[PDB]
RNA sequence: CCUGUCAAACUCCAAACUUACAGACGCCGUUUGACGCGGGGAUUCCGGUGCGCGGGGUA
RNA sequence: AGUGCAAGAGCAAAAGAUAGCUUGACAGUGUUCUUCCCAACGAGGAACGCUGACGCGAAAGCGUGGUCUAGCGAACCAAUU
RNA sequence: UUAGGCGGCCACAGCGGUGGGGUUGCCUCCCGUACCCAUCCCGAACACGGAAGAUAAGCCCACCAGCGUUCCGGGGAGUACUGGAGUGCGCGAGCCUCUGGGAAACCCGGUUCGCCGCCACC
RNA sequence: GCGGUCGCACCA
């Protein structure tokens, strides 16, 4: 299904699992990529900055994810440097899948809502901004346009 | 200064956690007045499902009624150290437990004003040790 | 409402803030009042006696008389007269 | 005090902001009065901010709108010197404009109608969909600006 | 103390003075409040009403300003409190006030105590107080008999040097017997 | 200890705002009698749209 | 924690626990709010009185069932006091 | 208030800690069980009777801010949100301007280790 | 309500 039916956030805050059974799991992978053991102790830090409040289904958070941290595979699987998506996916999403007769539809699934302006990526480099690269492919699976910030780099 | 903080023995319990009695006889003749029935709570697996029931007795001795007591169990203990209280306390053994404290006490006890007895005005494991080992054997 | 018993809706305004919780003051539920004093009403989440309908929380009447211990205060719901049989523990002198 | 004129229409305008005006006697379009700067009234004109045009006029505009369109409580008399004279406690227009400035005294109080029913503002005003700091005629005015509006609705 | 929600007893109540649970039942009445209170050596009474900053004593008396109309025995015992009632009770009548309520604190209502003495003290006074007369002492006792009979049981004097070594319930009739009459502060 | 996130059926906090009563100004009423009381006669109980706030629904 | 049972609320020298005693889960009759915001409408419900008779308590006092909001039913007819 | 009793507000008063104080006004701890009364067992408590001793508890007095709380300055922030208005912008979600209001977190620095009432009293 | 889960009876 399209994210058109998702990506806005229209629909009041839905996350209190107490009165909602059946949401099906997050694909999200890990929130934590490359050196976890070390700490944010890099020259460089980029983020990737969404620029418009937004629903993001787990679905495209794992693919923006993966698009992007195994494209870091520039740098190699032990490579020297952390990625962080720092967003978790409360929102449940329904379905009304009769008619509009007793719609109020079924749990299909779980969004994170990001404001615009937030960033939704962290990364930790040293000068060998890759990940500059490894971001245009992952607001390349988001819907919206995105900024790439970079913070701590005066090395231009 | 001392003397009004020099420790004291306030009450001696002794009490047979039996599970369901009959032993209260030789509590009453071990020490010298009535024994007190034990109510448990809970339900439980040891056919002990029975909220109010007798399942064993004790007795709280005051005064000389302790010490004559003492005078006697403590010589059939051996113990000391670790088996001590935080606040100067100690059971051994059937159980006969030795509560004690300083003279203020009455100050936690009583129901006007009453008060919980500061930290430093508290009898620490040590303190007791000294007072009771002063008193006819030995600490560990 | 998906109900219509007197206490719909009214989780709010009947219950206390964590540190108001407990036992109210004796003062204030032995208070006495003359005909014609202005009084809010506010029910105390405390006190269970002497209470009123909980859609009159916030409402200003006038004491005109008693009933038992309980005063008898006139006021307006919307435009209609009513009176309101309520404790001291509920009430407060305006201004 | 401050001048204050209705420049936008009762259609669609809420009721309590209608009402407002109209407690503040102005009933039409045009029309204007002359209110003192109090806690009660600032409250009044900031709720009828959007549909008004106010500010404080300048001795010499008051007096040529007074001249020009002032009325008594009933009737078509000019009020004109004379007028303001034989009628009232101050001896010519100019003495009861800067009374009405100095908000010593009252339209009313003087025998007169409250309100200024002034003309259309001749070469047309700034525009209703925007304030002054926008290009527009609505909200506060300078002492400049109102006495521009004021006099050619004069 | 520990957090922002945490609930702290009302002072009082910290203190462990007063009972607001009774206090409630006992304003109730709208009467003044007979305050019966007891102390190691002495024995209190206020009669009490209610005021817009706090309680206002309008009349009292203390075990200790007994001895101010001859009173030359100690002064916690049951005939020093019935007459510290009285005297109370007197004082109170004085001021105007014909009656009220036995408030006794945080002490216990057995029966013949001392608190329900000062009670039986204020009421003859002329105090109207609800009050049971089969909870309170039989006279003797008040008198201070049990004290006496106490010390027959001598062998050494019941009273270090103080006064008499037998007692005197009498040095009680004596006194009451003044009060009943005249004299300043009353 | 450090570090990454949330809540229509959470709240240590907390608006704008809505609201009871009172005073003041305004406006209104005392011949145009208000506020209110009693009585006669209805029509009406298919609504719609814009804007703000919504709840459901891919819409 | 507990407080019979949803949910939300109330409660600590207690509204909870233990013990003891008691039958106010009493008869009669009302005021008021609710049912039905405003704003008319029955049954039902509740709050608060009074009259009478009682229980407990030293006493103030508490007890108009269960801490509060669900647990209810017209006329005709029958049986019952 | 050289120490008390009854309170009002009910943490600005809580939690924790330091120092000082009593031949007596005093409060306590304390000493003691013939009585009133009392422990489902204990004069522990409750109740009664009393002063040999003590100021070590409590309590009263003076003080400390580490925690919790109250209020204030400066910063966050005139930000977030918002009542009224707009032929302002934007595919739209939504945003902006004018007007009237206006926060929370958090940081840094102060405040707060109760205030007040009646009575009694070297 | 009456009869052995069933059957009968019954205008609140
Ligand atoms: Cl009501
Ligand atoms: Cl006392
Ligand atoms: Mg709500
Ligand atoms: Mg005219
Ligand atoms: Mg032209
Ligand atoms: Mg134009
Ligand atoms: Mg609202
Ligand atoms: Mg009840
Ligand atoms: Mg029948
Ligand atoms: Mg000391
Ligand atoms: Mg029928
Ligand atoms: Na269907
Ligand atoms: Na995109
Ligand atoms: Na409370
Ligand atoms: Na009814
Ligand atoms: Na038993
Ligand atoms: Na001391």
């Amino acid at each position: 299904k399209p994210g058109a039916m998702y990506r806005n956030s229209s629909k009041p805050a839905y996350t209190r699992r107490e009165y909602i059974s059946g949401i099906p799991g997050k694909k999200i992978a890990q929130f934590d990529m490359g050196n976890n053991g070390a700490g944010p102790t890099y020259p460089a830090q980029v983020e990737l900055v969404v620029e418009k409040p937004v629903q993001i289904r787990h679905n495209a958070l794992e693919a923006a994810r993966v698009a992007a941290n195994r494209y870091v595979q520039n740098s190699g699987a032990a490579a020297n440097y952390k990625f962080r998506i720092r967003k978790f996916p409360f929102h449940v999403i329904r379905e009304n899948k009769d008619g509009m007769r007793a719609p109020f539809g079924k749990p299909v699934g779980t969004a994170a809502r990001v404001h615009g302006a937030n960033h939704i990526f962290i990364a930790w480099v040293n000068p060998d901004p890759n990940v500059e690269e490894a971001w245009r492919r992952a607001k390349m699976k988001v819907t919206p346009t995105i900024n790439i910030d970079s913070s701590p780099a005066g090395n231009a | 200064f001392h003397e009004m903080r020099e420790p004291r023995i306030e009450k001696v319990v002794v009490h047979m956690g039996i599970g369901h009695a009959n032993a209260e006889d030789i509590l009453g003749e071990i020490t010298g007045q009535m024994p007190v029935r034990t109510k448990a709570k809970r339900t439980v697996g040891e056919f002990d499902i029975r909220e109010g029931d007798p399942i064993g007795a004790k007795v709280t001795l005051r005064d000389e009624m302790a010490e004559e007591f003492l005078q006697t169990a403590l010589p059939l203990a051996e113990l000391a150290t670790s088996q001590f209280d935080d606040t100067g306390n100690f059971s051994f053994g059937l159980d006969v437990t030795v509560n004690l404290v300083r003279p203020g006490y009455r100050v936690a006890k009583r129901d006007k004003a009453s008060r919980s007895i500061p930290t430093k005005h508290r009898l620490n494991p040590a303190d007791a040790v000294a007072f009771i080992e002063s008193t006819y054997d030995v600490e560990v | 409402p998906s109900s219509n018993g007197p206490l719909e809706g009214t989780r709010g305004k009947l219950k206390n803030k964590p540190r108001d919780r407990g036992t109210s003051p004796p003062q204030r539920a032995v208070e006495e009042f003359d005909d014609g004093e202005k009084v809010h009403l506010k029910i105390d989440p405390s006190v269970p006696n002497g209470r009123f309908h909980p859609r009159f929380d916030g409402q200003t009447g006038t004491v005109e008389g008693k009933q038992g211990d309980a005063y008898k205060v006139d006021i307006v719901d919307g435009g209609k007269e009513k009176t309101i049989i309520v404790t001291a523990a509920h009430l407060r002198r305006q201004e | 005090m401050h001048a204050l004129v209705q420049l936008r229409g009762e259609v669609n305008m809420h009721t309590d902001i209608q009402d407002t005006l109209e407690m503040l006697n102005i009933h039409h379009v045009n029309h204007c009065t002359l209110v003192p700067e109090t806690d009660a009234y600032r409250g009044m004109v900031a709720k009828v901010n959007d549909f008004v045009a106010f500010g404080e006029p300048s001795q010499e505009t008051l007096e040529t709108v007074l001249a020009t369109r002032a009325e008594p409580l009933e009737g078509d008399a000019d009020v004109d010197d004379e007028w303001v004279a034989e009628h009232t406690d101050y001896d010519d227009i100019s003495g009861l404009a800067f009374a009405l400035l100095s908000e010593e005294t009252t339209l009313r109080e003087q025998g007169l109608s409250p309100t200024l029913r002034l003309h259309p503002p001749r070469g047309g005003h700034d525009g209703v969909k925007h304030p002054v700091k926008e290009g527009g005629q609505l909200g506060k005015h300078d002492t400049e600006g109102i006495d521009d509006l004021l006099e050619a609705m004069r | 103390a520990t957090g922002p929600r945490y609930k702290v007893p009302m002072r009082r109540r910290r203190e462990a003075r007063t009972d607001y649970h009774q206090r409630l039942r006992l304003l109730k009445s709208g009467k003044p409040r007979l305050v019966a209170r007891k102390s190691n050596k002495h024995v209190r009474a206020q009669l009490v009403t209610l005021g817009p900053n706090g309680d206002d004593t309008l009349a009292s008396a203390h075990s200790s300003d007994l001895a101010e109309y001859g009173w030359e025995a100690p002064t916690g015992n049951m005939p020093s409190a019935y007459l510290t009632g009285l005297l109370a009770g007197l004082r109170a009548q004085e001021a105007g006030v014909e009656e009220a309520v036995l408030d006794i604190g945080l002490n216990s209502p057995t029966p013949g105590s001392k608190v329900f003495a000062i009670q039986e003290g204020a009421i003859d006074a002329g105090l109207d107080i609800p009050h049971n007369d089969d909870v309170l002492a039989d006279w003797q006792r008040t008198r201070g008999a049990h004290i006496a009979e106490y010390d027959e049981q001598l062998e050494e004097p019941l009273y270090s040097g103080d006064f008499d070594a037998a007692d005197l319930p009498e040095h009680f009739d004596e006194l009451r017997e003044t009060l009943l009459d005249g004299d300043i502060e009353l």
